[PDB]
């Protein structure tokens, strides 16, 4: 889950 | 959901007619808010991966992934590389995975970090040497799986995420591949  | 429904799953590459159904699904599984760029991007982009698993016609997983050269990592998880001082290497960057709820633990996660895998074999056999991702600390569920998986816990990442309105902590998790 990538970070914004 | 029947325990033969990973037999009636099959695999597609992501579309730009997938970017509804694809951001109404990432609202469920990540608590995080990406731009309508972003979904512009997996959806279209040759350079990410974007596998989305199908169930009976409808999207019901996705793994989305970027294989680029060690240049390209960012610097909090530059060193993942430490060890190999080879300048052509190159790394697999999960951006996304996830499975909707009803249709998890079928194997179908399993199904779709072995397709990148398969993946990785069939482009970039020799160069790619590691996979790596984030997490969140308290995603005990996604830990245990990609443990299970011989990824490795490598840097912890205070406040990294930012989740409705308040900072969260993250992992780094990363397997290594032909040889690391
Ligand atoms: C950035 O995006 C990376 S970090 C974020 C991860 N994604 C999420 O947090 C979103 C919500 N969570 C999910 O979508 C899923 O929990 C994930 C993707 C994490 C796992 O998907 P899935 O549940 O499809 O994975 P799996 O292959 O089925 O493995 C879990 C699991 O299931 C079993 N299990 C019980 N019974 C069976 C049968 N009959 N067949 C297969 N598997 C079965 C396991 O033993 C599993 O693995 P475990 O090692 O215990 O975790």
């Amino acid at each position: 889950m990538k970070a914004v | 959901v029947p325990s033969s429904a990973l037999s009636e799953v099959s695999l597609r590459l992501l579309c730009h007619d997938d970017i509804d159904t694809v951001k109404h699904l990432c609202g469920d599984w990540f608590p995080i808010e990406y731009p309508d760029s972003w979904y512009r991007d997996i959806t279209s982009n040759k350079k990410f991966f974007s596998l989305a698993a199908t169930y009976r016609g409808a999207i019901v997983g996705m793994i989305v992934a970027e294989i680029k050269n060690r240049t390209k990592i960012h610097k909090e998880d530059g060193d993942i590389l430490a060890s190999n001082f080879s300048v052509d290497t190159q790394v697999a960057y999960i951006l996304s995975l996830g499975v909707v709820k009803e249709f998890r633990k079928h194997g179908i996660g399993s199904l779709l970090l072995e397709s990148l895998k398969d993946h990785i074999s069939t482009t970039a056999q020799d160069h790619c040497k590691a996979i790596y991702l984030h997490v969140l600390t308290t995603n005990n569920t996604a830990i245990n799986f990609y443990e299970n998986r011989d990824f490795k816990q490598h840097h912890y990442l205070p406040y990294y995420y930012s989740i409705r309105g308040v900072l969260k902590d993250g992992f780094t998790y990363v397997l290594y591949i032909n040889g690391g």
